[PDB]
RNA sequence: UGAAGAGUUUGAUCAUGGCUCAGAUUGAACGCUGGCGGCAGGCCUAACACAUGCAAGUCGAACGGUCCGGAAGAAGCUUUCUUUUGGACAGUGGCGGACGGGUGAGUAAUGUCUGGGAAACUGCCUGAUGGAGGGGGAUAACUACUGGAAACGGUAGCUAAUACCGCAUAACGUCGCAAGACCAAAGAGGUUUUCUUGCCAUCGGAUGUGCCCAGAUGGGAUUAGCUAGUAGGUGGGGUAACGGCUCACCUAGGCGACGAUCCCUAGCUGGUCUGAGAGGAUGACCAGCCACACUGGAACUGAGACACGGUCCAGACUCCUACGGGAGGCAGCAGUGGGGAAUAUUGCACAAUGGGCGCAAGCCUGAUGCAGCCAUGCCGCGUGUAUGAAGAAGGCCUUCGGGUUGUAAAGUACUUUCGCGGGGAGGAAGGGAGCGACGAGCUCAUUGACGUUACCCGCGAAGUAGCACCGGCUAACUCCGUGCCAGCAGCCGCGGUAAUACGGAGGGUGCAAGCGUUAAUCGGAAUUACUGGGCGUAAAGCGCACGCAGGCGGUUUGUUAAGUCAGAUGUGAAAUCCC
């Protein structure tokens, strides 16, 4: 974070897939992102769906991924361009993902 | 305070808690013997950490109060001289809240309390209007002047004529006053505690 | 103040160099700590010499760098 | 200038001035130079309204020390 | 009256070691979840750029006109016009703007902190002494004329003061020698021969300051020799004053491992938080000091600003413009836009308290007193409180026996919210008027919230509710689906048909709008350990000799007694820490 700020926005460079490490398989869906700190690390992408382009520009939280070596950030959905899961009726303070009427 | 269903405590704790109908066979413990939920039914597995927790549990819903204060006024009891445990139920005992319930004022601690907040209690003349108050001995507590109408306590003292008080206590239906003689030790206390075990989970 | 130092120069003329030293605690280790401060003092007379453990005592500021004079020698010499 | 006014304690629900005597420079509610008294408007908290202590005040006046309107209705009172 | 940590390196154990977890705080926020009430609080990101309004005036007991208002005249009425008078705007004349308010960039330095010293000053105010005689001179307003689009400006004529100047008296003060000579000063107003306001000179007081000194004040030497006015002397210049502060001449020193110089960072302090203490971190609100207002530099006038609404010069920007030439700069209040995860009414008002000016009347005062928006926090009520059937439905859990939620899951009443009506606080009384010399003092009246909130009284409807989590640490369970499949995970791990850690459902725990979560600060770490530690093998003794400084060092006596110790006194910044 830098500055030591809770989070920091960044606009996305390319919204690749990853896979674990040794002890799992997957395809984890990660962006590397160009934090205005000047700097540019890779975050995760929580949810089952994103809609994260080229432009996304989205606010870093800030995780480290066991799975992943070196993703030691994720994105706060619900914020910016990140749209908020769809159909989210469990963790909705997550992600972000308004209550249903 | 917790602020909820007291009705389910009770058989939580296995004993049952006079929070209010106690005394009607309403009580939920004189219906079902049993605490709440749905592993109510099924036979429990307590340990060693379990029986000074629980223990302690009943201890402070009887009184019904914070985690908090409950564990001040055990570090102080424990300060003072004399037996810890004796002393800790003399401290609890002596809540302006709690002697309120134990004069008749107040169906309940928790009815107390409020009558407490209300300003509706006064003590040595000048108001109370806090429940976490020490009351000492020579210490009067009567109802207010203008709380004297309130059919609430009319009913509350209409109930408590023929009653008897503790050792510890002595009021007046008629003056609608009350004084507290001196401290009530373990042995004029009826409860269901064992001041035993609620020290030791605080050992650890 | 009086002050209790050495002569350790006489060069100049009319001003001699008193090095007066010092014991003082240390203020977090507490241990006494050595240290020793240089005063020009005047000398008129050009009486005392190199060598001479004379008293210094706050006078007139005769200059910036002298603001004290020779007052009475305590001993005669020890270089 | 080397005044005499009051020092409100004030508070929320308790009004108290303290008759000092300090330099006008200074404000209403700092650093004083000394304490002559104290006035309660209410007269509530004591029986006693004021406490002028004549002999203390009788030193300033004349030292250089000025009273303000106020402050002198409560000395002329004593 | 003061001291209980845990998880993770092994197949297992001990030792070492780093990381990590719950605590308090922060002028915040995003994600999803909303009722109310008291109190408190709000751009911690771009000193980024700014629309609009506001942020200092006040005096006619200084002097001529205009504007506004009243009264009395020449007149039959009207027009017109005359005199007197109140307020004030324009001008002239006096005082004030360097107080208050905002911000923290810059800054390591007696800048600040603590205690002293003196080569000093101090408007208004207070005490004491003395005095105020005669005279002369100048510039505006105004009047006339001309130039310009405007700002604004040029010329000619008249004129006054508590505006300037020359001479006396000297209480005194200054200067040489030693114990002599020189040098001052404006009235005005009235209940006007009596006071009031003010002035000139001197001493002192009060208060506020300039300057100097001892000690203390972050990180790095992969920053070490550095320095020419640079160090000292004489004389001179300069200033309110010491000082190479500045100049001439002479001398040639001065400083450094007790680390100068250089570089980096940060307003400082009191304090704040934390801790058993020591100590660590921080210093945001409030109080003191310092520094800074378009960027940079400088000077004048003054008691004091080298001075936001003062001035001069350099640079950039924005706006106006018949482009000839001008007007500004909210890191002042509110507010806008940008940025950002993000932080509000371009609201109301002066009576009170306090401040500036005036004799007073009185005027000015978004300083401030309040309200509004946002649960951001805290206090008495988030998803409810109390009441309630051996309990026939529904939601939840289940060993399918049962159990649980038990206003019913219906209702009803509630703490009593909200809402409506009335009264309407100060937790402060004057200004004014009457008595008194509109002085002291006494008496009385008006004005209530801030150009109506709080609280009190009356009436009165029940009047939303959701999120996180349930393998262990973490308090809280199974069935079904899927199946190393999909997925969970801070660490140890879990899932290959019984998975309580995957998705769903019933149930349960937490929060009771907080609780979780994210970020930031402190200790635990006796893991720099002064109190609390180690170096044969775990990280760690220099290969040896010798030797400088330094540290340490036998015994006896005397003086000094600087260190050290003791009593008294001054200061102990205030605030706070502690009680």
């Amino acid at each position: 974070a830098l500055e030591a700020c809770p989070q920091k926005r960044g606009v996305c460079t390319r919204v690749y897939t990853t896979t674990p490490k040794k002890p799992n398989s997957a395809l984890r869906k990660v962006c590397r992102v160009r934090l205005t700190n000047g700097f540019e690390v890779t975050s995760y992408i929580g949810g089952e769906g994103h809609n994260l382009q080229e432009h996304s520009v989205i606010l870093i939280r800030g995780g480290r991924v066991k799975d992943l070596p070196g993703v030691r950030y994720h994105t706060v959905r619900g914020a910016l361009d990140c749209s908020g899961v769809k159909d989210r009726k469990q963790a909705r303070s997550k992600y972000g993902v308004k209550r249903p009427k | 305070r917790y602020l909820g269903p007291k009705l389910k405590l009770s058989r939580r704790e296995g004993t049952d808690l006079f929070l209010k109908s106690g005394v009607r066979a309403i009580d939920t413990k004189c219906k079902i013997e049993q605490a709440p939920g749905q592993h109510g039914a099924r036979k429990p597995r307590l340990s060693d950490y379990g029986v000074q927790l629980r223990e302690k549990q009943k201890v402070r819903r009887i009184y019904g109060v914070l985690e908090r204060q409950f564990r001040n006024y055990y570090k102080e009891a424990a300060r003072l001289k004399g037996n810890t445990g004796e002393n800790l139920l003399a401290l609890l005992e002596g809540r302006l809240d709690n002697v309120v319930y134990r004069m008749g004022f107040g169906a309940t601690r928790a009815e107390a309390r409020q009558l407490v907040s209300h300003k509706a209690i006064m003590v040595n003349g000048r108001v109370v209007n806090i429940a976490s108050y020490q009351v000492s001995p020579n210490d009067v507590v009567s109802i207010r002047e203008k709380a004297k109408k309130q059919s609430r306590v009319k009913a509350a003292l209409e109930l408590a004529e023929q009653r008897e008080k503790p050792t510890w206590l002595e009021v007046d239906a008629g003056k609608m006053e009350g004084t507290f003689k001196r401290k009530p030790e373990r042995s004029d206390l009826s409860a269901d505690i064992n001041e035993h075990l609620i020290v030791e989970l605080y050992s650890k | 103040r009086t002050l209790q130092g050495r002569v350790v120069s006489d060069k100049m003329e009319k001003s001699i160099v008193v090095a007066i030293e010092r014991f003082v605690k240390h203020p977090i280790y507490g241990k006494f700590i050595k240290r020793t401060t240089k005063l020009h003092v005047h000398d008129e007379n050009n009486e005392c010499g190199i060598g001479d453990v004379v008293e210094i005592r706050e006078c007139r500021p005769l200059s910036k760098t002298k603001s004290w004079t020779l007052v009475r020698v305590v001993e005669k010499a020890v270089l | 200038m080397v005044t005499i006014r009051l020092a409100r304690h004030g508070a929320k629900k308790r009004p108290f001035y303290q008759v000092v005597v300090a330099d006008s420079r200074n404000a209403r509610n700092g650093r004083f130079i000394e304490r002559v008294g104290f006035f309660n408007p209410i007269a509530s908290e004591k029986e006693e309204g004021t406490r002028l202590d004549l002999d203390r005040i009788a030193h300033w006046v004349g030292q250089g020390a000025t009273i303000s309107d106020r402050v002198a209705a409560l000395i002329k009172e004593v």
